[PDB]
């Protein structure tokens, strides 16, 4: 389905809004304050998740290896360069439902490759 | 920190946060935070030596007392919002390999 997003006016710089074209039935962008519009690609617009299952693998900052207040196997080696220093955290996020998953950050620099298991 | 720790540019009050998961630093140079000294560990070992001791139990006329310890970066002031960026061992023997 998609998050969608914001889109801006090109003249103003101003927020977009959707709006309906009568005619041709083909969903526009306009700005208020001038006469900009814009043909709709994605054709969706206002789209909310409630059950709102969240990747934190999107939120996880790989700079977290190199905290010394993280914990770290061996045990877990890196799926992509195979090393085998992991350093592991839970959600560490408010409003998680119930999560008591640990993510794994690669450690050694620059590889910051990061899985769940 | 290594500036810190040589007393060159900033005076050993100066408190330095690294928060790594909101990517912010902070560097409190305030009045009014509540400090208290402890050992430097670098790589599993105390930065306080023999040597150190050795001087400080001469103390009298050596003209050589807790500015010439912490100037020698062994020890360090960590104030509390400081405190949750470190790990703190009880005693050296949790160094060693158990
Ligand atoms: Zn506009
Ligand atoms: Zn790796």
């Amino acid at each position: 389905p998609g998050i969608v997003g914001i889109r801006f006016c090109q003249e103003c710089n101003n927020m977009l809004y959707p709006k309906e074209d009568k005619e041709n039935r083909i969903l526009l962008y306009a700005c208020r304050n001038c006469d900009y519009q814009q043909e709709a690609d994605n054709s969706c617009i206002y789209v909310n998740k409630i059950t709102h299952e969240v990747d934190e693998l999107t939120q996880i900052i790989a700079d977290v290896s190199q905290d010394p207040t993280l914990p770290r196997t061996e045990d877990h080696p890196c799926q992509k360069c195979g090393h085998k220093e992991a350093v592991f955290f839970q959600s560490h996020s408010a409003r998680a439902e119930d999560a008591m998953r640990l993510y794994y950050v690669c450690t050694a620099p620059h590889c910051g490759h990061r899985w769940t298991e | 920190r290594k500036l810190r720790r040589q007393m060159d540019i900033i005076v050993s009050e100066v408190s330095m946060i690294r928060d790594i998961r909101e990517r912010e630093i902070r560097i409190y140079t305030d009045a009014g935070r509540i400090c208290r000294p402890l050992l430097i560990v670098e790589k599993q070992k105390l930065l306080l030596k023999k040597r150190h001791i050795d001087q400080l139990k001469e103390r009298e006329y050596n003209n050589y007392s807790w500015q010439d310890l912490v100037a020698s970066g062994v020890v360090e002031y960590i104030d509390t919002l400081e405190e949750e960026t470190v790990m703190l061992a009880m005693t050296p023997d949790d160094l060693q390999e158990k």
